RNA sequence: UGCUGAAAGCAUCUAAGCACGAAACUUGCCCCGAGAUGAGUUCUCCCUGACCCUUUAAGGGUCCUGAAGGAACGUUGAAGA
RNA sequence: CGAUGUCGGCUCAUCACAUCCUGGGGCUGAAGUAGGUCCCAAGGGUAUGGCUGUUCGCCAUUUAAAGUGGUACGCGAGCUGGGUUUAGAACGUCGUGAGACAGUUCGGUCCCUAUCUGCCGUGGGCGCUGGAGAACUGAGGGGGGCUGCUCCUAGUACGAGA
RNA sequence: GUGAAGAGGGAAACAACCCAGACCGCCAGCUAAGGUCCCAAAGUCAUGGUUAAGUGGGAAACGAUGUGGGAAGGCCCAGAC
């Protein structure tokens, strides 16, 4: 996962939102891709 | 070019109260100071303060609740291996509500001997008691 | 902004106070259901409501929005009631409720327990199903959120407390 | 330090310093300077007469 | 539930059949006189004041005289004053007694510790002393290095050293009720307190339902 | 970590409005503590005298003889340089 | 440069947080127990024995850890004074030589009548107002703060099981 | 070009940077840089422009449907996202 400041784009099943100031990213389908803060 | 004369034996002051309701911290601040050091009545200002006194006896019910109440510090140091004490605006009106008016207040007011004794005059009141039967403050619009 | 700008329909057979201080309703679902006056003023001059900023208050119309979802489930709470979402999911947890008190045996010795606040029901009808009434849309989301205080359900065997709306699910063997 | 018994008049009067100030600038010719405006010490309705001429004058 | 006074007997070992050996400190309770009741207007609160002997009749003074008369003067020994919450009825009527006690297992005692007011760093701040022999000059009896060199310009308030011993009011919790006699006015409790043999020791119930 | 939800008609721990959480933070504990000059508070004890001057609601002087309480003095301390 | 005591040894502080341990828990090639990695956090904690001038190093046994840094890489108007960095001696080397030496050891001082800021106990005033006496408020400060071992829940959760 | 040999107003406090080069005074006027809620003299001035945050008030590469403006393109009100 890492703390991060890029959210980017990395896998196209991810799915985003911004929630309590900062960037939170999720994945279904592909495996590990997940972001807490961005 | 001298003019007039201060006489602190002569009595002059009357007491008036304002409500805390609706009010904000700068301007509860400033609108008191400015009266308490006299500026609107009768100046002379710089020389001596010239208010009538002026206080609030139920300091709780300023309104900074929408921005800002979860802001400051108010940093106290004791001197001692605990560093500087820290408090945010909502623990400190909750603790003793009369203080983040009393330091506002201060912050509005000169320093030195004079500025000492107009925050020896501000009389802020404290525990919801009628301790003003007779001393019958006014109320007073800002 | 959207929302404030469009008009919601009373409808019909429910009964509102709405002219003053303390707005009440009463519905086929709920009786005597009243909230305190706030920011947003709600105008009844036709069967149709419309919201915008209350005098005497602060930035009202960036609430107004707001105002109307929360007024559209206080009509909901006296009209029909709301939607079961909580569950407790694998064998050898199950929940208990008085009616009244509900305690979650869930693998803690925590006491896993809730009083209730008033006007609030518990009901518990299946070994899996939760299910709390009331006419406050969010005291029954808060009540279950505190019924989700532990036991979180995992990726490897999807047991303990869960909502039927769900960002995870089980994967076996995975890559990896 | 005059100041201090002039400024306090005119904003109880609904005007700063600096446009009651230049009110009596605007009048034309007329006698006013800072020194001479004490006439508040002896009896404020003689500069509250002022205060409401400057208004008058200002435009 | 307010307090009571007594004396500092002394303590002997009282033995048991599995150990230990036991300590057990005996304290001679005195006629507790109740020689006041706080009320009206008291800070909205109710507090006793005990007395604990009748000192001497020559000795007294008007504004003392006048003070106890709705008890009669004695104030002798020491006056002390307990909070009176949660007691029910009035404590006037009689002197209180170790009847404080007649159900009550576990106390605590303020026992004023016996003076020791000379100190220094071996005798109050645990330091050692430094080399006898092998080399140093005057650094034998110190508290170490009192503060860091420079940058502080100024003295630490907290430091471990100077001042004075003994003589505080010193609780202690870890005790238990051995024997009551409310006949004898006499109180056994286990273990050591605070304050040399012959010392007034001060003692309050403590509960927990 | 969340409920309820608008900006983003979906979504969202936040903006309005609600709920939980760390050996931290503040009390409680233990001791100090109104010079807290912002100089707290109760109870008890005691005192019911005259005259003069400038002249005056200010100031100074004279006589009469004094309560409540303290101080002095021991014998000395478990209280001390 | 009319003169900031240097290395190591002893004795003892204060602030950070870039966390060794202690509380919290996230991600994972996280079933579970763990390991690997991440950051909220500096309130409490963070050995001992032998060799050397000694840090630096090495070795043996202990540990919830055997954290890192600032403060002249903290404490000579602090203790110690073996090295370096005094007069004398003694070895190896270069030079014609006085001398010189990325060559090295033996003996080698550590001062202080405390003024001011500070710190730690303790007298005496002025004050709340007519004078005295007995006692108690709580605006506020300080102290306190971690941890080893074992047992029950329980061989419970997870997992054939291990 | 200034401190060297340059005083004054401004830059928290500042030599050299900013305003200006001081013959000596005025219970006199007028401006500069800078400044006018309070500490501390003076507009919380008139009117227009921009951001939405303690930004303003330390800060990079980097990253996000944070977003107003500009010119086209597409879908677009017998019906868009």
């Amino acid at each position: 996962m890492k703390v991060r400041a890029s959210v980017k784009k990395l896998c196209r099943n991810c799915k985003i939102v911004k929630r309590d100031g900062v960037i939170r990213v999720i994945c279904s389908a592909e495996p590990k891709h997940k972001q807490r803060q961005g | 070019m001298k003019t007039f004369t201060a006489k602190p034996e002569t009595v002059k002051r009357d007491w008036y109260v304002v409500d805390a309701t609706g009010k904000t911290l700068g301007r509860l601040a400033t609108e008191l100071a400015r009266r308490l050091r006299g500026k609107h009545k009768a100046e002379y200002t710089p020389h001596v303060d010239t208010g009538d006194y002026i206080i609030v006896l139920n300091a709780d019910k300023v309104a900074v609740t929408g921005n800002k109440r979860t802001d400051k510090v108010y940093y106290h140091h004791t001197g001692h291996i605990g560093g500087i004490k820290q408090a945010t605006f909502e623990e400190m009106i909750a603790r003793r509500p009369e203080r983040v008016i009393e330091i506002a207040v201060k912050g509005m007011l000169p320093k030195g001997p004079l500025g000492r004794a107009m925050f020896r005059k501000l009389k802020v009141y404290a525990g919801n008691e009628h301790n003003h039967a007779a001393q019958q403050p006014q109320v007073l619009d800002i | 902004s959207r929302v404030a700008k469009a008009p919601v329909v009373v409808p019909a057979g429910v009964d509102v106070k709405i002219n003053g201080q303390v707005i009440t309703i009463k519905g086929k679902n709920g009786e005597l259901t009243r909230t305190l006056n706030d920011a947003v003023e709600v105008k009844h001059a036709d069967n149709t409501l419309t919201f915008g900023p209350r005098d005497g208050y602060a930035d009202g119309w960036a609430q107004a929005g707001t105002a109307r979802a929360l007024l559209n489930s206080m009509v909901i709470g006296v009209t029909e009631g709301f939607t079961k979402k909580l569950q407790l999911v694998g064998v050898g947890y199950r929940a208990a409720v008085k009616g009244n008190v509900i305690n979650l045996s869930l693998g803690f010795s925590h006491p896993v327990d809730h009083q209730l606040p008033a006007g609030i029901t518990a009901e518990c009808p299946t070994q899996t199903e939760i299910v709390l009434k009331g006419a406050d849309k969010q005291v029954i989301g808060q009540v279950a959120a505190d019924l989700r205080a532990y036991r979180r359900p995992e990726p490897y065997k999807g047991k303990g407390v869960r909502y039927a709306d769900e960002v995870v699910r089980t994967k076996e063997a995975k890559k990896k | 330090l005059w100041i201090a018994r002039i400024n306090a008049a005119a904003r109880q009067n609904g005007i700063s310093y600096s446009k009651f100030i230049n009110g009596l600038k605007k009048a034309s010719v007329e006698i006013d300077r800072k020194i001479l405006a004490d006439i508040a010490v002896f009896d404020k309705v003689a500069f509250t007469a002022l205060v409401e001429k400057a208004k008058a004058a200002l435009a | 539930m307010i307090g009571l006074v007594g004396k500092k007997v002394g303590m002997t070992r009282i033995f048991t059949e599995d150990g230990v050996s036991i300590p057990v400190t005996v304290i001679e309770v005195e006629a507790n006189r109740v020689t006041q009741v706080k009320d009206l207007a008291n800070d909205g609160y109710r507090a006793i004041q005990v007395t604990t002997g009748a000192k001497k009749a020559n000795r007294v003074t008007k504004p003392e005289a006048g003070h106890f008369a709705k008890a009669g003067v004695e104030a002798g020994r020491g006056l002390w004053e307990f909070r009176l919450a949660e007691g029910e009825e009035f404590t006037v009527g009689q002197s209180i007694s170790v009847e404080l006690f007649a159900d009550v297992k576990k106390v605590d005692v303020t026992g004023t510790s016996k003076g020791k007011g000379f100190a220094g760093t071996v005798k109050r701040w645990n330091f050692r002393t430094q080399d006898a022999t092998h080399g140093n000059s005057l650094s034998h009896r110190v508290p170490g290095s009192i503060g860091q060199n420079q940058t502080p310009g100024k003295v630490f308030k907290g430091k471990k050293m100077a001042g004075q011993m003994g003589n505080e009011r010193v609780t202690v919790q870890s005790l238990d009720v051995v024997r009551v006699d409310a006949e004898r006015n006499l109180l056994l409790v286990k273990g050591a307190v605070p304050g040399a043999t012959g010392s007034d020791l001060i003692v309050k119930p403590a509960v927990k339902a």
